[PDB]
């Protein structure tokens, strides 16, 4: 029924549909394979959880992604194709293996190509339908950055995952956020494709605040005052930063007409602003008339998804296909 | 407006 392949210093035991896995991720989640579906007959990606649970802590993470990734489903956010364990029994049970779709790259590289605007606002539009379908689930990512988003050669695009320099504000400090703390993440993403180099580099989460705030120029006292003692006094102690203007910080001579360039750089000054009330959301983004274009109610707005005791949770969750 | 149907990823 199974059978095991040995992919660094772990062994894969997986369904024999699945061929020619090679390792493409390994971090803290787990060790993710790419690998052929031959009944599908088509490229995906095999992830078996790291100690699924081996403490609290992890199991909750896996039970976590197991449950959204089933409820979970948009054309722009990784689909899961599958979810099984080589153990015959619960009294066995010890490993997870998810399968889900394997896209071709990430954007850290595209990013850095040359898009026109029919792929820039494009690419864009479906973040926007992704992190909205997340949202209207009650995932709110907060850690979206081009390492996040995969795409395809046919140009389609999708979210890697449901998260927890592209960082919002709220998150660099210890503020509270709301939704539209992704908006700032595309913002942010938006911009560097654009520069062709990430928007405000930060050699750390205090150097990275002094980047923005130089740029965009300091916020008003109303939000100083939403700000932890400490941290206020720290940037109350500093030169008076009055920020750019979008036609500087995003000069005409990075775009290619004349509406376009500038539609686009109006977006962009909704989607960084410091002060998060002042900030654009998801639904103003995907009506922006640099975005719009490419609407449709069917993708923009598509209907919602939905101890040792871990253990039979997440195989109870696993058994159910 | 037609979508894009291709994006180079090379």
């Amino acid at each position: 029924n199974f059978y095991s392949v040995e992919i660094g210093d772990s062994t894969f035991t997986v369904l024999k549909r699945y061929q020619n896995l090679k390792p493409i991720g390994s971090g803290a989640q787990g060790i993710v394979c790419a690998a052929y579906d031959a009944i599908l007959e088509r490229n995906v990606a095999i992830k078996k959880l790291s100690r699924p649970f081996q403490n609290q802590t992890h199991a909750k993470r896996a039970y976590r992604e197991l449950v959204l990734m089933k409820c979970v489903n948009h054309k722009n956010i990784i689909g899961l194709l599958n979810v099984f364990t080589p153990q015959k029994s619960l009294e066995e049970f010890q490993d997870v293996y998810i399968v889900m779709e394997l896209m071709d790259a990430n954007l850290c590289q595209v990013i850095q190509m040359e898009l026109d605007h029919e792929r820039m606002s494009y690419l864009l539009y479906q973040m926007l339908c992704g992190i909205k379908h997340l949202h209207s689930a009650g995932i709110i990512h907060r850690d979206l950055k081009p390492s996040n988003i995969v795409v395809k050669s046919d140009c389609t695009l999708k979210i890697l995952d449901f998260g927890l320099y592209y960082r919002a504000p709220e998150v660099i400090l210890g503020m509270g956020y709301k939704e539209n703390v992704d908006i700032w993440s595309v913002g942010c993403i938006m911009g560097e494709m654009i520069k062709g180099g990430v928007l405000f580099p930060g050699t750390d989460h205090i150097d990275q605040w002094n980047k923005v705030i130089e740029q965009l120029g300091t916020p008003c006292p109303e939000f100083m005052k939403k700000l932890q003692p400490t941290v206020r006094t720290y940037v109350e102690n500093r030169p008076k930063y009055a920020g750019y203007s979008f036609e500087k910080l995003f000069p005409d001579v990075l775009f290619p007409n004349k509406l376009k360039a500038s539609q686009a750089r109006d977006l962009l000054s909704k989607m960084l602003v410091i002060d998060a009330s002042k900030r654009i959301s998801v639904d103003e983004a995907l009506q922006h008339p640099y975005i719009n274009v490419w609407y449709d109610p069917s993708e923009a707005e598509a209907p919602p998804p939905k101890i040792e005791e871990w253990k039979e949770l997440i195989y109870k969750e696993v058994m159910d296909l | 407006p037609k979508r894009p149907t291709t994006l180079n990823l090379f």
